[PDB]
């Protein structure tokens, strides 16, 4: 089962981009989402998490607006 | 000594079982077939039946609770039932040759509304039916011309429309138990949801309550008493939702402002749609008011009984949603049948420190609903002629609380939501059920012949 | 109606009137309560069954020929009646009730009533 | 079975046998008949609870410890069992029914085995 | 449960306890289990209607003021306990059940409880 | 003598009731939402509950039996539940430009496979929907051009496809029967299914049993023990279709052997189609694989097991089928969710006596079945990607003998089969319902006061 993280990439200053998570294997819709982050040796950091019910979200002070997550409930990803 | 038994004793344990409703007598008759969904719920017993407890405490625990599923099940189990028989909609997934309006009513309502065009099935099969109709901008979608457009759920969902007898009136629902199971009743004024109650009452016929339908906002409900309540399962966990529960009601006045007018559409036989006419005279958008130093001193009350867990000193902050579907990123609900969005952005641009007009949201409507997730099919809210307006009280929030990884330096909450059981669990708070043994055993110097 | 549990045993005893009184006193959605009230009509039969295989039946209070066990947490006459409450009483008990059910209808009434044959014949 | 109603009480006393026999002798619109099956048995059932809970539950006919009241229409003993029937008497009896069943169910067996117990004892 | 139905009679008497144990033991296509739970419920309470309007009601056994019947099978006291079993005696019983119930159910407590009324006076 | 009578007495007879199954616990956890059809299915007794009986012998009848019918009723039931909201199908009786193959993969898989073209309702009404899709010969019919064709069904019955969240996987079932209600179990090995039974036990909640769907071969089924066991309700009666146990598993491996491509095809809204792709690389049949010597000894320690009714020495032979519908002229069964049929034409050409590769026999695919000619509705067999294996044992056989009037000269047999009934009977040999009596009552010289 598990999950799809599309592979890695490169892009530029500036700028934006979209990333996947995949889900199969159960309920995409009960169970809740949340993001994480590992820089150049770096103590892991929490990034925003998702109910994929409604689709409330709590984004950290330091981090809203800068990050954008989501879900399709239909594609369950 | 011997030993001897006891029919009849004091003694119950954690257990869950089916519950039936009960809905009282003055609801029965009101001529018209049919209510909200009680065909066969059997009246109140009139007199309020509870027997107070001496020296007894157990814990009710809020989240660990049942008789909430229990309802939630029962609900959606008879929202399908509600629709079960009524009329299709199958022919409406047709394009739409579209444009907005004409009328002296500012880009406040600016278009929005749409008056689309189209063909249709007749009674018969044979002959097509141009028609046009007037639809909100949250129903309809581009594609890819003039304008042509589709409804939303088309590509997901079908849809059936509510039969127009049925009425969205919450009404005061008294949930009733079997024997051998028993509902104790908590009557402290202080119990944060969790942990033994020592006030406590023993009930089968639970008051009436009414199941309101929002998100944010907590309508009708009940009242807390002196400080108001305030609920998490574990509130260090963020992630759980908030519950709140306000002793001071909150006076809410809502209002769709426009005559509108409706379309008796023959798509035959037997199966009638019902479309939204041309409006009577200006047009204004949906919107509420609430008075505002009634808020200020709620949301006052409210920040002094927070702190306590997050420092008497602490800088609070709220703000509009964390962005979610349009049921959770605003104020959803119903009112006299129709369904509204409300803006509840204005209501949280604040920050808190320690110890005139009134306010005027406004809400767009949808007629386009497939709520608690239940995809596969869609209910066409429709139309009501006139004007609506709705007087409500406000008695709870949902909300959520910001991670800001500190100490306890800043926290900032906005309206959390979504899952709806929680308007239940606002109301279930105060209820355990519990499984009585009449059987018990002694030891005793008694003997038999 | 369970008026005062948190009373002792004692003075709960004085009662045990009511508990037994509104015990049963007197479609989907409609299939519901009717698959309830059905199996409180078979829990209070398992407990009249249980009952009347005791030498009991007779209702409420019932006399047993037999006795204690030391094991079975010994204690006192005035610290349970005077001092205790019922599930305070079986949450303690729920650790042996299973053979004490075994032993009563057993040991009892089939030897009590065989015995009672050997006299009901003379 | 219900033979002759109109037959007077003293009469009618000679068989309560055959009213107890057919009494009960042995897919939508098939719920249904289960429906009434299932509450002609609790009918039986608190029929049988209310009499296990007064000393009778011995079937049909039971004596009592507790006597008339003069108001409650005082009458004769020749008067009732020789020109009355049973729902003749019902339905004056409709007016007293229910302290009647009250004062039984409390007053006799829960004194009447408690003082048993006080004699269950020696 | 059931465990010899092949021995003998006065073998098998020892212990009528634990068949009269798991006797009960505690959406479409799940009426259906509530429709068999249901009848044997009713069968269990049939069961133990036909017992209390029998003198007998305490449960088991039970003796009676009826003797036998010569033409039933004249047999002797040996052959029986110690040479046959259960249904082996009611395949025969088959062809008499009726009016042994029949006079059970009337000429027993219907004449012994209007007796006893007769000595439950004075 | 007295009377007196005794409660709990060991005395039953012919009886049958309603009974409930029984599906354990390990099943219950695999979260993805509903299982086979055990929905309210309760989980099984952990200990094996069963009581041998001493010196008692009765009657069973394997066909005079209940439980069988029982299951077959409970068994199409929720054969129509199954599907009941799963998605329709009507808009695919519609013509079809069709053709044939484009890969090298002979002779053997020439064409059979289509390639149909036509059109379609959208998510919408208006817009047709050019499409394509890919069939089994079996599926479509010719009309009279190019190459247009019709699935078989449209001129017989509708057909709705099934929900893909259903599974084709038996699952070992306890049926359990209620109080008053005993199974009798037969607990000798040499039990031709009629007669008493002296060596048994008894049982209420019967061992975990798979509903395994076959024809002339019986799967994952019971064993025998010491000499292969047959069973017929006369078979001097040749047309009592005779069902045989193995004492010993017969390993058979079938592979649908391509790689298929699934299509969301989208004639919505909600419902969805699932077409068939094109296939991965090479294409091969479907089939099956079985050890060849253990075949010929398992055929051998039977054809031994059977002159004994028909003359120590007699003239046996088998042959390919007398010719039915695909279900009974070939082993029909599902593996995988999809649906095979076997050419047992192979593994019957033989004449018998007295007293190095493996085989290959190959299986067609066919996805449109409306089963136990239960027509009215078809069930659309949903396509599968990748490539499909399976490990079967077989421990049973259906057979028809030949009605060669003679004396006891030559007779020679056939797969048969056809009601679907005796693949139950075969594990249903085994039990008995009887309705105990708990009373019993006895004269004796015992008076009363
Ligand atoms: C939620 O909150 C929002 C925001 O507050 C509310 O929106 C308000 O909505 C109301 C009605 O929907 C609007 O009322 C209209 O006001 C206009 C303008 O009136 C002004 O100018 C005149 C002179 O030009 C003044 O005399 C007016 O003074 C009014 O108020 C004072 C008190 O402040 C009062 O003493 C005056 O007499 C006068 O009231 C009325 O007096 C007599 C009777 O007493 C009456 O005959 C007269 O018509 C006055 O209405 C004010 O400063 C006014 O022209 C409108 O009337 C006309 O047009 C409509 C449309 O055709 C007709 O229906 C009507 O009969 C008149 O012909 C309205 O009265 C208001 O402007 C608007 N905004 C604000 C800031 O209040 C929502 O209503 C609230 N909703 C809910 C559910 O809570
Ligand atoms: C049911 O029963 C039928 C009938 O028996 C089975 O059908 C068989 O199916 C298999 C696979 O589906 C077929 O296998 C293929 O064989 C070909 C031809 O191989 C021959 O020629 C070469 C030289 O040209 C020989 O060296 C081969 O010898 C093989 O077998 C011997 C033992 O007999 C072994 O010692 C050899 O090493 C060799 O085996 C393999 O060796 C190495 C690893 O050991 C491996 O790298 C090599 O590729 C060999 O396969 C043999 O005489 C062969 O070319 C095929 O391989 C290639 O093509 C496929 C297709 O692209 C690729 O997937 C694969 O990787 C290779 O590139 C296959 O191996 C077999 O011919 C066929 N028929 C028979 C009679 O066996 C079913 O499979 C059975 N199904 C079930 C469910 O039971
Ligand atoms: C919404 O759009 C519909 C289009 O289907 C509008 O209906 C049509 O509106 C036009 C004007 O916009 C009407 O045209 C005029 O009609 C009158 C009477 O027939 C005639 O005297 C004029 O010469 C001109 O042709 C048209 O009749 C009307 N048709 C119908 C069936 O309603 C509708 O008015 C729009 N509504 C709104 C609120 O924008
Ligand atoms: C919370 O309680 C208030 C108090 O009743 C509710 O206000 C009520 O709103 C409904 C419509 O939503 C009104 O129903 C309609 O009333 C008019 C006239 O009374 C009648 O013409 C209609 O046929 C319909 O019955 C209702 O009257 C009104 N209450 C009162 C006392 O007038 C409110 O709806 C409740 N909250 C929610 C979310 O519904
Ligand atoms: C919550 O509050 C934030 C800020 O308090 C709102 O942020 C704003 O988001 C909107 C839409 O993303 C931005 O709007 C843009 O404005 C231009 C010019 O008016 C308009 O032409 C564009 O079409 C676009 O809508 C806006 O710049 C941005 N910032 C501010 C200060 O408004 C947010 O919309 C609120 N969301 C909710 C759900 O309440
Ligand atoms: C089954 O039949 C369908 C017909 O609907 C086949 O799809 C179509 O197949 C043709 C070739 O047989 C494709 O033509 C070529 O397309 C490519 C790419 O567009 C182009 O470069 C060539 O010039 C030529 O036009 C056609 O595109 C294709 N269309 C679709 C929608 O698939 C399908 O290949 C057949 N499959 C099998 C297994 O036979
Ligand atoms: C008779 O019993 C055998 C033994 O289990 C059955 O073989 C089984 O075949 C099924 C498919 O028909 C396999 O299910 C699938 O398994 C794979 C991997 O195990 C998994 O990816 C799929 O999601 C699905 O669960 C099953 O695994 C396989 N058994 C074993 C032990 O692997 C056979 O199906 C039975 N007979 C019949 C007629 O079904
Ligand atoms: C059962 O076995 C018999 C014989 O063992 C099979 O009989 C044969 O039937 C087929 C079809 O009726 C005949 O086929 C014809 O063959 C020609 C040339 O190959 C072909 O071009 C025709 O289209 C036709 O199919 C065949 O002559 C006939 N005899 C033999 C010896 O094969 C029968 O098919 C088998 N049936 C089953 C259900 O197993
Ligand atoms: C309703 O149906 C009419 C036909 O009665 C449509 O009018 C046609 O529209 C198409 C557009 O593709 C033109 O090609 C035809 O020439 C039109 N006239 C005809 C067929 O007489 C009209 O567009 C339909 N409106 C919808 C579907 O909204
Ligand atoms: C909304 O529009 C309708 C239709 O124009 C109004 O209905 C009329 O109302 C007036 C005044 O109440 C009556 O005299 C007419 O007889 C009504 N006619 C019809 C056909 O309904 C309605 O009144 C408007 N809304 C309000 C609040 O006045
Ligand atoms: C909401 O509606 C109620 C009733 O329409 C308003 O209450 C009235 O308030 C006015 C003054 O604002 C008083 O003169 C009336 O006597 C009140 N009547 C009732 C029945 O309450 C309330 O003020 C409204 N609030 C808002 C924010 O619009
Ligand atoms: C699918 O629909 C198209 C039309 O979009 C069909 O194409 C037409 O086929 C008929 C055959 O009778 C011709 O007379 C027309 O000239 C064709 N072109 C059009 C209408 O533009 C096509 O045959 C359909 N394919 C099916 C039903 O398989
Ligand atoms: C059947 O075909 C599919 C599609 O080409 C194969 O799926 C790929 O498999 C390879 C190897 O396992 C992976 O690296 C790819 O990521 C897969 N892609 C997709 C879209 O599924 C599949 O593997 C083939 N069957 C087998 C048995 O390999
Ligand atoms: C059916 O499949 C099984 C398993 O794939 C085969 O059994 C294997 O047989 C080979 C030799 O034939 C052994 O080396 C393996 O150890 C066996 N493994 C298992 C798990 O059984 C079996 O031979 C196949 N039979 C046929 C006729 O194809
Ligand atoms: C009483 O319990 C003790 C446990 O310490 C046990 O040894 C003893 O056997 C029990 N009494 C009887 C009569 O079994
Ligand atoms: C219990 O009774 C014993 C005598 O049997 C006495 O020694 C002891 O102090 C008493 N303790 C309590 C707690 O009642
Ligand atoms: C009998 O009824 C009379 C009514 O006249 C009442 O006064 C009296 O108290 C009753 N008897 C008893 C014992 O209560
Ligand atoms: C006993 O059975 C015989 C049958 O031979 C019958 O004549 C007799 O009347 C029966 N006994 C009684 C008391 O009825
Ligand atoms: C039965 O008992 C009689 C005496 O009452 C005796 O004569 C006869 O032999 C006995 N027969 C059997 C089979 O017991």
């Amino acid at each position: 089962a598990g999950l799809m993280q599309s592979g890695a990439v490169m892009k530029n200053s500036g700028a934006s981009v979209r990333v996947s998570c995949q889900a199969d294997g159960y309920d995409f819709i009960d169970y809740v989402i949340h993001w994480f982050r590992q820089r150049r040796g770096e103590g892991l950091e929490w990034l925003g998490w998702m109910n994929p019910s409604g689709g409330g979200t709590n984004y950290p002070r330091p981090f809203q607006g800068k990050v954008t997550m989501t879900r399709d409930t239909s594609t369950e990803t | 000594l011997w030993v001897t038994v006891y029919y009849g004793v004091p003694v119950w344990k954690d257990a869950e079982t089916t519950l039936f409703c009960a809905s009282d007598a003055k609801a029965y008759e009101t001529e018209k077939h049919n209510v909200w969904a009680t065909h066969a719920c059997v009246p109140t017993d009139p007199n309020p039946q509870e027997i107070h407890l001496e020296n007894v405490t157990e814990e009710f625990n809020m989240w660990k609770n049942n008789m909430v599923e229990q309802m939630h099940t029962d609900i959606i189990s008879l929202w399908d039932q509600s629709l079960k028989p009524c009329v299709k909609l199958t022919p409406l997934c047709v394009t739409l040759q579209c444009t907005n309006v004409t009328n002296n009513i500012t880009d406040d309502m600016r278009g929005e509304l749409k008056n689309c065009s189209f063909n249709m099935t007749t009674e018969l099969r044979d002959k097509k039916q141009k028609v046009y109709s007037l639809f909100y901008r949250l129903d309809v979608v581009q594609i890819n011309s003039n304008k042509e457009y589709r409804l939303i759920n088309c590509n997901t969902s079908a849809i059936t429309q509510a039969c127009p007898k049925v009425s969205f009136e919450p009404i005061p629902i008294h949930y009733c138990a079997p024997a051998g199971f028993a509902i104790l009743k908590c009557k402290d004024k202080k119990f944060n949801g969790t942990g033994p109650c020592p006030s406590v009452s023993t009930v089968q016929c639970t008051h009436g309550i009414k199941p309101v339908v929002s998100t944010q906002l907590l309508l009708n409900g009940s009242l807390a008493e002196e400080e108001v309540m305030i609920r998490s399962e574990n509130i260090t966990n963020n992630a759980k939702n908030i519950l709140v529960q306000f002793n001071t009601p909150v006076q809410i006045n809502c209002t769709r402002p426009n005559n509108n007018t409706r379309k008796s559409i023959r798509i035959g036989p037997g199966q009638a749609f019902y479309a939204t006419g041309d409006i009577i005279g200006d047009i204004r958008q949906a919107h509420c008011n609430v008075s505002k130093a009634t808020w200020n001193e709620t949301l006052g009350k409210v920040v002094k009984q927070l702190r306590k867990h997050f420092g008497n000193n602490t800088i609070i902050r709220f703000a509009n949603s964390s962005g979610g579907d349009l049921e959770v990123t605003t104020h959803s609900f119903n009112c006299g049948g129709e369904f509204f969005y409300c803006n509840t952005s204005g209501l949280f641009n604040s920050t808190w420190i320690s110890n005139n007009d009134s306010i005027t949201l406004p809400c767009r409507i949808k007629q386009i609903i497939n709520m608690w997730q239940r995809i596969g099919q869609a209910m066409y809210a429709p139309p009501i002629q006139g004007v609506i307006r709705c007087v409500s009280n406000i008695t709870g929030l949902i909300l959520t609380r910001d991670g800001g990884s500190t100490n306890s330096t800043t926290e900032t909450f906005r309206p959390g939501g979504g899952d709806m059981r929680d308007n239940w669990r606002s109301e279930l708070y105060k209820y355990k059920v519990v499984k009585i043994e009449p059987l018990g055993v002694a030891p005793t110097r008694c003997k038999r012949r | 109606f369970l008026g005062a549990a948190g009373s002792t045993m004692g003075a709960a005893s004085m009662t045990l009137t009511v508990q037994a009184r509104n015990l049963l006193s007197g479609t989907v959605w409609g299939i519901k309560q009717l698959q309830a009230r059905v199996l409180a009509v078979e829990r209070y039969l398992r407990d009249q069954q249980l009952l009347g295989i005791w030498g009991c039946s007779g209702k409420l209070i019932c006399c047993t020929n037999v006795p204690w066990n030391s094991s079975w947490s010994n204690r006192n006459l005035s610290e349970i009646w005077d001092n205790m409450t019922w599930l305070q009483w079986d949450k303690e008990i729920s650790n042996y009730t299973q053979i004490i059910y075994g032993l009563l209808e057993e040991s009892q009434n089939q030897q009590e009533k065989n015995e009672q044959d050997l006299l009901a014949l003379d």
